[PDB]
């Protein structure tokens, strides 16, 4: 359950991300592939080389979706409906992996937002990513 | 893995009454029904749209038998699960691209199946010994991922 | 979410548990303590030996809550409200543990309901226990 | 666990620039703030009503120093984590009753803190090396649970 204060912290923090969203999304993916190798099993068709266009492009897609969620934090289920169906019916990623990507997104934000990553914002961002993950795996069965 | 003389006897004794063909098919079938996303690895198996479809699928029964058979071999080498499943670990990673988390789910489903099949004979202590085994097999299979 | 079929399956299976619910609750706990020893860290004040009346008494309370949840399957958040506050703010049980108890409850049910524990019912009960767990950990932060 | 020579060097090098007491208080504080249920063991620490209260609590800071100091001394024995934390493992299980899941949470919070602290110097490869270290430490602290 995201509280009003949580939504304020997330919108403020994401705003600062601004135009680096895609670049940060790419970094988060690279951090995941290196730290948790088993997540690579879902991208055997990708060139997972550092700086690959495939990863940069995917990172931008991931960030745009998160941006969309922050914009509609009060109605994430409806806002991410399409992505929810896609992950549940087509991709079928085991739910465990969402926690790993969320963690890597947190580390990326921490490394790029020195002034904004306070303990309270850290807490709100973690809750936010968990909510997004929950919405994305809600139609699995 | 490390099992006490008591846990070892419990595991082996129970396995002697297991019809691998029967149990394997039940375990894999329930995995695909209870955790549907695991179906992503068996697109070529046919119809898996319903529990009856999944449970009756001959390809599922066939594969289930193969999996439990290899699992059976590990029970014979509880002292070296890592070396025993090294080749299959590499295969599941490099060729099959199977998320090791799936090994954990199958282990849990297998325990439910043994409980369903054996009833009261599958006592808390016996389950405890089997949870150690499936966790060891799952970690042995994920050992070669990179 | 729980579909009408899921609800039908859970009510049917639980109806079968009937007056044995308490005894099954105790067995589930015993299975959990033996299979996942780390869960014992939350009951250092309990005598966890087999046959313990403490485990038995606690088992009946867990079962009664599950019975209450089944009776209000379409209003679990309110029906389990006090239990959610308790686990979140007093007991503070790491959420990971709910998955361990859910699994042990399923195993206990499988061992006592040969006829009713079909693959479809198995799936429905797992969804049900996951929903109960979600409600019980919703107020953690 | 098994770290390559280059991975050990990255961990060691980065650590030499860490203010153990400072990072220790920061990590434990954030743990209690981000995952509030971990506060259960520190009721006697006083006021933990708000993030500022937690971060500013002298007892929280004191414990963080204690915890990170032990972690720090463990980095000298990367090749023998289990032996190094054997007694502390026993203590956390038998006397403190600390769910090992808490060690995993602290490990992730520590990594976030190092990233906040070092920014761009906390590269993906460096993070990967530290992830292995915190997972190894958490495993070593949970090894003697029974
Ligand atoms: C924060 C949660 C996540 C978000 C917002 C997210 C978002 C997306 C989006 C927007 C797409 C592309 C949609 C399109 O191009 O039509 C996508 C595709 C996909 N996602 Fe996710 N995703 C998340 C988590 C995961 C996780 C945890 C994994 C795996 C470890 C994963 C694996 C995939 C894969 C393999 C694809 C398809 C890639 C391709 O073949 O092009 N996703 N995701
Ligand atoms: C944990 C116990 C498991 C063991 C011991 C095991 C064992 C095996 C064995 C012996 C093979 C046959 C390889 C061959 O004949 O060339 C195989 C194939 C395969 N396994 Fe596993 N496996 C296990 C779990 C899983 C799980 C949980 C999944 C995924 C949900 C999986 C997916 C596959 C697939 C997709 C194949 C190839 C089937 C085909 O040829 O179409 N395995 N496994
Ligand atoms: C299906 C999930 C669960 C349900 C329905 C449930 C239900 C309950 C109920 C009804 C109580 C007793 C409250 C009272 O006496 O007023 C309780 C207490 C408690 N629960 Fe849970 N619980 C669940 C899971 C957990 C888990 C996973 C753990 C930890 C491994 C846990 C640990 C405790 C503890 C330590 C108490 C206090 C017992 C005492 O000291 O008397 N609960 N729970
Ligand atoms: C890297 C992880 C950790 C290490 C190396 C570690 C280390 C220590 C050390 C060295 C002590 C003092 C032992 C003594 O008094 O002889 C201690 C005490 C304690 N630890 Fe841990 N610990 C870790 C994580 C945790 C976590 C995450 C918690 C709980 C959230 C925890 C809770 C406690 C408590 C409650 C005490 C007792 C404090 C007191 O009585 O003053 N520890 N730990």
């Amino acid at each position: 359950v995201l509280s009003p204060a949580d939504k304020t912290n997330v919108k403020a923090a994401w705003g600062k991300v601004g135009a680096h969203a895609g670049e940060y999304g790419a970094e988060a993916l690279e951090r995941m592939f290196l730290s948790f190798p088993t997540t690579k099993t879902y991208f055997p068709h990708f060139d997972l080389s550092h700086g690959s266009a495939q990863v940069k492009g995917h990172g931008k897609k991931v960030a745009d979706a998160l941006t969309n969620a922050v914009a509609h934090v009060d109605d994430m289920p409806n806002a991410l409906s399409a992505l929810s169906d896609l992950h549940a019916h087509k991709l079928r990623v085991d739910p465990w992996n969402f926690k790993l990507l969320s963690h890597c997104l947190l580390v990326t934000l921490a490394a790029h937002l020195p002034a904004e990553f306070t303990p309270a914002v850290h807490a709100s961002l973690d809750k936010f990513l968990a909510s997004v993950s929950t919405v994305l795996t809600s139609k699995y069965r | 893995v490390h099992l006490t003389p008591e846990e070892k006897s419990a595991v082996t004794a129970l396995w002697g009454k297991v019809n691998v063909d029967e149990v394997g098919g039940e375990a894999l079938g329930r995995l695909l029904v209870v955790y549907p996303w695991t179906q992503r690895f068996f697109e070529s198996f046919g119809d898996l749209s319903t529990p009856d479809a999944v449970m009756g699928n001959p390809k599922v029964k066939a594969h289930g038998k193969k999996v439990l058979g290899a699992f059976s071999d590990g029970l014979a080498h509880l002292d070296n699960l890592k070396g025993t499943f090294a080749t299959l670990s590499e295969l599941h990673c490099d060729k099959l691209h199977v998320d090791p988390e799936n090994f954990r789910l199958l282990g849990n489903v297998l325990v439910c199946v043994l409980a369903h099949h054996f009833g009261k004979e599958f006592t808390p202590p016996v389950q405890a010994a089997y949870q150690k085994v499936v966790a060891g097999v799952a970690n042995a299979l994920a050992h070669k991922y990179h």
